RNA sequence: CCCGUCGCUAGUACCGAUUGAAUGGCUUAGUGAGGCCUCAGGAUCUGCUUAGAGAAGGGGGCAACUCCAUCUCAGAGCGGAGAAUUUGGACAAACUUGGUCAUUUAGAGGAACUAAAAGUCGUAACAAGGUUUCCGUAGGUGAACCUGCGGAAGGAUCAUUA
RNA sequence: CGGCACCUUACGAGAAAUCAAAGUCUUUGGGUUCUGGGGGGAGUAUGGUCGCAAGGCUGAAACUUAAAGGAAUUGACGGAA
RNA sequence: UGGCCGGUCGGAUUUCCAACGGGGCCUUUCCUUCUGGCUAACCUUGAGUCCUUGUGGCUCUUGGCGAACCAGGACUUUUACUUUGAAAAAAUUAGAGUGUUCAAAGCAGGCGUAUUGCUCGAAUAUAUUAGCAUGGAAUAAUAGAAUAGGACGUUUGGUUCU
RNA sequence: UAUCUGGUUGAUCCUGCCAGUAGUCAUAUGCUUGUCUCAAAGAUUAAGCCAUGCAUGUCUAAGUAUAAGCAAUUUAUACAGUGAAACUGCGAAUGGCUCAUUAAAUCAGUUAUCGUUUAUUUGAUAGUUCCUUUACUACAUGGUAUAACUGUGGUAAUUCUAGAGCUAAUACAUGCUUAAAAUCUCGACCCUUUGGAAGAGAUGUAUUUAUUAGAUAAAAAAUCAAUGUCUUCGGACUCUUUGAUGAUUCAUAAUAACUUUUCGAAUCGCAUGGCCUUGUGCUGGCGAUGGUUCAUUCAAAUUUCUGCCCUAUCAACUUUCGAUGGUAGGAUAGUGGCCUACCAUGGUUUCAACGGGUAACGGGGAAUAAGGGUUCGAUUCCGGAGAGGGAGCCUGAGAAACGGCU
RNA sequence: AUAGAUCCGUAACUUCGGGAUAAGGAUUGGCUCUAAGGGUCGGGUACGAUCAACUUAGAACUGGUACGGACAAGGGGAAUC
């Protein structure tokens, strides 16, 4: 994500305490801070080489992934840098020795290192409270094919 | 609500204190100290209930204010001072030293040690960290900050504290094949050697421990306390050696010991 | 055997004019105490101080524009604490009016149901119950009901390749 | 092969009448939807909604009651043969 | 489980074995690797079958499948299910021990010489779902290679990064 | 501890309910009541109202004693024993009661703080104190200002207090002495450059900002710009120091400063040793109480996942006036629409959202026990909430406290 | 008495069109600003000059809380015949 207007806000978007010295020209252009989130979650090369800021990103931001590592189907990418995932499960009623389908809607912050859409299976990880309802970041996206390569028209 | 709690209800006490259900509504709430409230044994419970040296709590106070008891070489005149695991209790009158180690049923045992063993204790390293002015310190399981440790000392190691000058005499690493004293859970009080440590990056590293009778059991690493090598422990083990006989073998021992 | 109308008696709910009444929420709007934060205020109650009598070497010094110093009173030297009061905020009790929701209840009178079996009138149903019954719909009638149209048999026909 | 049905039997089922499904059910589980919980009050009151209306769909409670009912047997009775 | 020298007046033992229950290996064998040491039950075996038997002893073996696991992996189809294990406070429930004189209960108590006191205890189970770790891979879903944007790799280029 | 029986009929077989029957840590009531052990008990209705009395105070050798208190003669004409009062300190935030509110709220099991505060305990910890050093003011130890007390009063009344005179501190406010070096910065005297030095200031720890380090899978070579420690100027070059986590802008260290400048002992008891220039000189023990920071303990606050009764005669709700999100600020102890400003138009729902009821506090648990279940849980343990209803705050580590205040 | 305009809010009943300006409630000046809402002018066989109108929304400041400052300008509700 090296484009689409990083400085789109009234404040200068920068990573805090990362200093680009203008007197000595750095050998690498526009020094970027990144980290591995841990738990075998690979920092994407878009996070490493991008130009976005996202202070709530799990790789280039100031949040840490710790706690639950959940997985869910994306049902809504209609916010800016926040998605809603569906965590469908099954609840056991012990009287009838049977289960019932249930679901929970979890709002998750998404970094612009990840391009997600409705239908993707994402792996999310618990962070500190990001907003009123968001306590998770997307740390992994698990839809590469998605059966979306053969639907297009032919001759 | 509204502040710190100062009363411990009887039936809210730790079960290993073995307080009777009747005879009072309250239990001795331990003071703040080196050990956690549910993993410690107050001096009133040790003196009045275990040793039976006092009949009341008034007599426990009368014992302690003559500076008779001392825990880890210091006097500790509090009635509910939290004497926890590894703690050496010296009674200078009666000329005896106790080490607060668990029995295999999960309870603090009356374990008399010698005056040589009363000159030291063992401590599980809780953190190794750099303090102010760049000085490394190590924190044991009983709240002791010990400055300038050995650089080979890591977390989950066991140091040997000298109790007069509280320094590290030596230490034991956390490797496979070293003795464990299990200090928490339903396997509490058991003694065995590490088969291997199962990692689980993210939380709750597990330890597979095998005792002298080849019975393996899995325990979280919060409850594992290294006490020595394969065999030859650095402390003196209590009577029973952390074996956990089953209840059939326990009644077999009782019928083989009471019939003469 | 049974069915209704009407008739006394008792009970139970329903409709009911009363902008019915009451309680409890929530709430728009208006007024808005109090403490807290804040802009001011400065009763006092003070330590040092004077370039002016201040009846006091400016503390190594009363000639190199130079080595921390007090008292009556005026202060032109300051500095601190600081009460009443007060400005603006946010929190906001509580009151007034209006809204709506939940619950309870008075009510002249009306229309029902039950107790309920015996009263008056008829005999609708049960037999081909004397017009086979019953369903839907529509109209009519003191009442059970009757009549039309379509249906059913739970019919009084399992049947006329006679 | 598919269909509307029918006759005999009762393996079986059923309280029985009867049923080749109403069988494969106390030896209880092929899949699924809807409905009922003693008789009345009552398909009533009220609310919602649909309709031009008639009404349709949804739909109580207070109260009352020891039976109401289903199938069959014997009798009696029939303006039934 | 025993199963037989019954030599302890119907009580050790066990390739004498059968029925169970596991783990490997080979049968075209589906599960990963690469960085550096553990020098595999030293793949091998100079020393040697001195030990006598047969086959239960092959050793300081010449570098040795350096593979007996530690951390950053060209490293990742996801679930349900079920086994096991940590956790699910005590009291309570079930329950072991113990003549509160019995019992409900309680966690006591028992044994000498009562003279310098000895000592067993305060077990165990269940605690349902969800979370954690783990074994299985049936059952029931789920995904892959079809305009090949498919796999590998002992090929050979190129770009770019560390 | 797997059980049925009476009632529809003239009799029958059913459906079907009524009735029986047996428990209740399940309440009330009637009659009766001798003994032993054990024991609930104003929850239901009215979280309605309260007369009275009590329930929170506390002193050791070790903060302050001139009681004009009591008692005793001793290193004791500074005090010395005990000690009302009162100041200071600590506690009053625990306990106890109740279940009114409350339906993803509380709560349960499970996480998280790499998102924070934390008295006390326990362990560790402080030679740096000078305003602009060539202008220091006691450290054998600074200051005033108050209670108690004395004395004069007001009010009918209160745990009301006023004016005057005293006097303390571990109260309040100031303030000081403890190396010896290194490293920076400034720097009057190095001329032919790879050419340096006195003597001045600064560097503890807190606070705030900015910057830097906090490394690391393996191996060689090539000119150079200038050399870098030292040359046998061929150029030898070895070594620089790096902890922790799954993970960090972590721990920690360094640089430039900043600050209505935080801490860095003007405190108390007991014992009175040791040394020689015998000065009441220099040293010196065991404690108590303080104290900054870290760690620990007791916690607290927030938080992940999943789980709650009845109701559709509650199907759409939220977004005016924060509803979902982004950016920035403010606020907080800290995350966060917690609040503000500017943008975006989101967020929940037939897998039952939102609303309504609850004679609902949640749970461990309890009654009944073939198995499955059904019902209860105000109530002795855990968690929440509340003190007549609301709101606001003070002090404090901790309260939105009510035996605190407005 | 109410009254213009802007924003909020609006019941019974209904012939579903209304009732409705229901009822009921806030704001309104001046000054200094801010932000949106246009027309014409150029391309390789991503952007600027230039011109102009009054609408709307917001903010600060300000005053003897005044402001539809004169004028102008509905009173409303429950019912019956
Ligand atoms: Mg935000
Ligand atoms: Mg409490
Ligand atoms: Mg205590
Ligand atoms: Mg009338
Ligand atoms: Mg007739
Ligand atoms: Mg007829
Ligand atoms: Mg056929
Ligand atoms: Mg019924
Ligand atoms: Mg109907
Ligand atoms: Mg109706
Ligand atoms: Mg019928
Ligand atoms: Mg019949
Ligand atoms: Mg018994
Ligand atoms: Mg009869
Ligand atoms: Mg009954
Ligand atoms: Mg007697
Ligand atoms: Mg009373
Ligand atoms: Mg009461
Ligand atoms: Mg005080
Ligand atoms: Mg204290
Ligand atoms: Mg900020
Ligand atoms: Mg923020
Ligand atoms: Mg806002
Ligand atoms: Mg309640
Ligand atoms: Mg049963
Ligand atoms: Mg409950
Ligand atoms: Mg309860
Ligand atoms: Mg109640
Ligand atoms: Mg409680
Ligand atoms: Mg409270
Ligand atoms: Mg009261
Ligand atoms: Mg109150
Ligand atoms: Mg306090
Ligand atoms: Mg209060
Ligand atoms: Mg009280
Ligand atoms: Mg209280
Ligand atoms: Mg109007
Ligand atoms: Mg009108
Ligand atoms: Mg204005």
């Amino acid at each position: 994500s090296t484009e689409l207007t990083v400085q789109s806000e009234r404040a200068f978007q920068k990573q805090p305490h990362i200093f680009n010295n203008p007197k000595v020209k750095t050998s690498k252009r526009t020094k970027r801070w990144y980290k591995n989130a841990g738990l075998g979650f690979k920092t994407p090369k878009t996070a490493i080489e991008g130009s976005y800021i996202d202070k709530k990103c799990p790789f280039t931001g100031l949040v840490s992934i710790r706690g639950k590592i959940l997985t869910g189907t994306v049902v809504s990418t209609k916010m800016h840098r926040t998605i809603v995932i569906r965590r469908a499960y099954l609840h056991y009623i012990p009287k009838y020795n049977r289960y019932e389908k249930r679901h929970k809607n979890v709002p998750v912050h998404v970094s612009p290192a990840f391009r997600v859409q409705v239908g993707d299976i994402v792996t999310v990880g618990q962070c500190r409270p990001i907003s009123k309802t968001v306590r998770f970041n997307v740390v992994k996206v698990s839809a590469a094919a998605g059966k979306a390569n053969k639907q297009f028209a032919k001759f | 609500a509204r502040g710190p709690k100062k009363h411990l209800k009887r039936l809210a006490a730790p079960h290993h204190w073995l307080l009777d259900k009747l005879s009072g509504c309250y239990a001795p709430r331990p003071s703040a100290g080196p050990h956690k409230l549910r993993e410690s044994l107050p001096l009133i419970v040790f003196l009045r209930n275990r040793l039976k040296y006092a009949l009341n709590g008034r007599e426990v106070k009368a014992i302690l204010m003559q500076r008779h008891v001392k825990v880890d070489g210091k006097v500790r005149t509090d009635t509910t001072y939290p004497a926890g695991f590894m703690d050496v209790i010296t009674l200078d009158a009666t000329n005896e030293n106790f080490r607060l180690v668990y029995d295999v049923k999960g309870r603090f045992a009356v374990h008399r040690i010698t005056d040589e063993e009363a000159s030291y204790k063992l401590g599980k390293v809780k953190k190794v960290q750099l303090g102010k002015k760049g000085v490394p310190y190590v924190v044991t399981h009983d709240g002791r900050t010990i400055r300038y440790p050995d650089p080979n000392i890591k977390v989950n190691d066991t140091v040997k504290i000298d109790l007069a000058s509280g320094k590290i005499t030596d230490f034991i690493k956390f490797d496979a094949g070293k003795l464990v004293y299990v200090t928490g859970g339903r396997n509490l009080g058991r003694i065995g050697t590490i088969v291997h440590k199962e990692r689980h990056d993210g939380g709750f590293d597990l330890v597979h421990i095998k005792d002298s009778l080849d019975n393996t059991f899995v325990t979280r690493l919060n409850n594992v306390f290294v006490i020595g090598e394969q065999g030859k422990p650095y402390i003196s083990l209590p009577k029973g050696k952390g074996i956990k006989l089953s209840i059939a073998e326990e009644r077999d021992r009782r019928r083989a010991q009471q019939g003469l």
